[PDB]
């Protein structure tokens, strides 16, 4: 495992999802918005504490180089499971254990991704490795944990 | 896997910022 141009591109896409005003930096406001779209309601202090742990130039916001350094790191995310479980619950709004096409579309829209019907259907198809037309938690985990 | 990876990376970023 080494840093690749394809991974850098992928991380830039993820950075853009946070940097919704496209000014090149992630603020506390932007980080909190995304966290809310994914099932959490961080306090003001935790948002600034989170940014502080990677704000190398001390300007109080995260630029792409800082974000990249954080995403490329050899870590082993000890908080991974919790985050992925909360995210699953946001997708699975009716709590039936399966993410439907409507459910996926809803969350993607709130993340700023106005997916076409074809994209929604493709996303479900990619994840639905058991072929029952919907995405269960184990299937969701595979999509979330891919590197 | 474009959109799933973006979503995954967003969750992973939040998890890593929270851990570090
Ligand atoms: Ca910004
Ligand atoms: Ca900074
Ligand atoms: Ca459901
Ligand atoms: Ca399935």
């Amino acid at each position: 495992d080494q840093l690749t141009e394809e991974q850098i591109a992928e991380f830039k896409e993820a950075f853009s999802l946070f940097d919704k005003d496209g000014d090149g930096t992630i603020t506390t406001k932007e980080l909190g918005t995304v966290m809310r779209s994914l099932g959490q309601n961080p306090t003001e202090a935790e948002l600034q504490d989170m940014i502080n742990e990677v704000d190398a130039d001390g300007n109080g916001t995260i630029d792409f180089p800082e974000f990249l350094t954080m995403m490329a790191r050899k870590m082993k995310d000890t908080d991974s499971e919790e985050e992925i479980r909360e995210a699953f619950r946001v997708f699975d709004k009716d709590g039936n254990g399966y993410i439907s096409a409507a459910e996926l579309r809803h969350v993607m829209t709130n993340l700023g991704e106005k997916l076409t019907d074809e994209e929604v259907d493709e996303m479900i198809r990619e994840a639905d490795i058991d072929g029952d037309g919907q995405v269960n938690y184990e299937e969701f985990v595979q999509m979330m944990t891919a590197k | 896997r474009r959109k799933w990876q973006k979503t995954g990376n967003a969750v992973r970023a939040i998890g890593r910022l929270s851990s570090m």
